[PDB]
């Protein structure tokens, strides 16, 4: 009819709501996880190992590296960790013709 | 054991992961066994690094651009590209799948071994009631209570101060 | 941006402390590995089983 | 357990992957305990789809053909078709060898731990007699049978009517 | 049970990995239980040839030379290298750590099992005193002892003979 003195073995709980999936069983709620996966990046063009790149505006390498008279980028950098370029730069080799091995320097 | 013989946890114990729950003539109180809770954080902590740290990255451009009469190389590349794309997205997946279901194992099998400990000690001195719930036979303070956890309990100081109640 | 980074993307940077990342494939830098994964979550703790 | 204690598996037993055998004064059945063997199908189910859904392949063309001309890109290419074949075909061997013990080991702790449930139930109602086989020392019924099943068993309707035959 | 229940291990035993320690009016002696022993060293052998044996490799001159006009083809060639170098040294540095622990578990509850045959044997014709040692309450030749090895040991022919020092 009573109870007498008790001592219970347990586990611990919390207000979490983070899941996780096994190999046997999916959305398993959890009190404490980790998270592997980069998914957000902040949008920005930042610097890279303490170098900032070489924005090239509406120009592309042909255009700055033979420059053209609409690339010109004022007082000009000395150092670059990458480059930036638009997706169609509109600013390139004003008159026509073939640049040679111009994927090569690209890279280089 | 976990969600198994034992049902629930417990938002009352947050000084660890396993743990007692005693109540006597004293009080009650919830008290993590800090033993089993560090070796399994500094356990499962040791998982985490290993598969953070053992990736390790060198400085790297992926991208390369050919030119219109170079599209094996520009396929090639491809090819290289979403191999290692293939081969990082399948290991990952199934890595993270496997060892999730290994640390939830690993927890039970604790949880499970706890329990036998406090079992071991308290042959037949307690009575398995609940859960993971032992009833007492014999008046257990809250020196032999806390005796229970440190595994230096006693079991003669209270082995016939229980056999009175016991027959009964 | 003056920010400073690890791990370039062409939408923005990323953080590289992480060993994937499903932002984009072609990044330059110090990166996580790119993965199609949506979610790539590792339990530390017990069931969250409160009630 | 699996060709443990419980030697052999049951041709007679044709509802699921674990159970019982019970006989009375009724008469004698095969029942498989639809239960843990539900939660072992999905569970397999689910280990297997991962290892089969989680490739997904994209439309690809692995051939590249090049000139006499072109010795160094078509080594550079074979050196590409060959390192993801070594990794695949070390990975997928390695994985089943790995899963499949973890499944068969996964099979043993269930049929261990059904046979722990019936144990509970059964205090001292029962006798441990052959491997997975219980001696009941009270007359239980096909009412009381389908009542260790789905573990709504009651011991004291069969607590002191054990008694009896129990100290001879 | 391994650096658990059972804290440490013998120096004595040089003839297996698990065995048993007898004492008796004849002698002591240290015995390997050379079924459990076998069966663990042909297991962990075949584990560590599945991780030798399916690395196979066919004959390839890794190294690429190019001209200063081919910095692309020369970066694609370090990006495949790079990216095995990285796949392999990951999965050989993570298969390792998760089967050295498989393999420590594996043990533990092979040493656990070999306990679990005995106590089931001398079910109430010894005590549980020590680690993994068990107290006769009978004498217990070295006759009666080699046959608690194998496993062939009979509970009758001493079962009364242990109740008489038994209720003592
Ligand atoms: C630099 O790019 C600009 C922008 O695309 C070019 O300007 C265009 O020039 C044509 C000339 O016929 C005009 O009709 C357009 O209105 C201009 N576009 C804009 C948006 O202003 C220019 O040709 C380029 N300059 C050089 C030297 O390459
Ligand atoms: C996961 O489970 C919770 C309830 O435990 C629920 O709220 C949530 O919607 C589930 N998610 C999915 C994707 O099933
Ligand atoms: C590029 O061209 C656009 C118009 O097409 C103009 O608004 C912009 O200021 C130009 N310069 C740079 C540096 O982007
Ligand atoms: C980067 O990631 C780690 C782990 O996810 C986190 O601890 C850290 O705060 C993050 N830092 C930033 C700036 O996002």
């Amino acid at each position: 009819y009573l109870l007498e003195d008790t001592i219970c073995i347990g586990y611990h709980a919390n207000n979490s709501t983070d899941t996780v999936d096994t190999v046997l069983e999916k959305n398993v709620t959890v009190t404490h996880s980790v998270n592997l996966l980069e998914d957000s990046h902040n949008g920005k063009l930042c610097l890279l190992k303490g170098i900032a790149p070489l924005q090239l505006g509406n120009c592309s390498v042909a255009g700055w590296i033979l420059g053209n008279p609409e690339c010109e980028l004022l007082i000009s950098r000395e150092s670059w960790s990458y480059i930036v370029e638009k997706p169609n730069p509109e600013n390139g080799t004003c008159y026509p013709g073939h640049f040679a091995d111009y994927e090569e320097l690209r890279e280089q | 054991a976990i969600a198994g013989f034992i049902e629930g946890g417990w938002t009352g114990m947050v000084d660890g992961w396993y743990g007692y729950h005693h109540q006597n003539e004293q009080g009650s109180g919830y008290a993590a066994d800090q033993k089993s809770t560090q070796n399994a954080i500094n356990g499962i902590t040791n998982k985490v690094n290993s598969v953070i740290e053992k990736m390790n990255t060198q400085f790297t451009a992926v991208g390369k651009e050919f030119n219109k009469l170079e599209r094996r190389m520009e396929n090639l590349n491809k090819k290289v590209d979403d191999g290692f794309i293939d081969i990082w997205t399948y290991n990952a997946e199934l890595l993270v799948l496997l060892e999730n279901e290994r640390t939830l194992d690993f927890h039970d099998s604790n949880v499970k071994n706890l329990y036998e400990k406090v079992k071991s000690q308290l042959k037949n001195n307690a009575k398995e009631i609940g859960n993971g719930c032992f009833e007492f036979y014999h008046k257990c303070n809250d020196e032999c209570m806390e005796s229970v956890k440190n595994g230096t309990y006693d079991y003669p100081k209270y082995s016939e101060e229980s056999k009175l109640n016991r027959e009964k | 941006d003056e920010c400073d980074a690890k791990c370039q993307t062409p939408q923005g940077a990323i953080n590289s402390s992480l060993p994937f990342q499903n932002v984009h494939p072609v990044t330059i830098g110090e990166c996580p590995k790119y993965v199609r994964s949506a979610k790539l979550r590792m339990v530390t703790g017990l069931r969250n089983i409160p009630s």
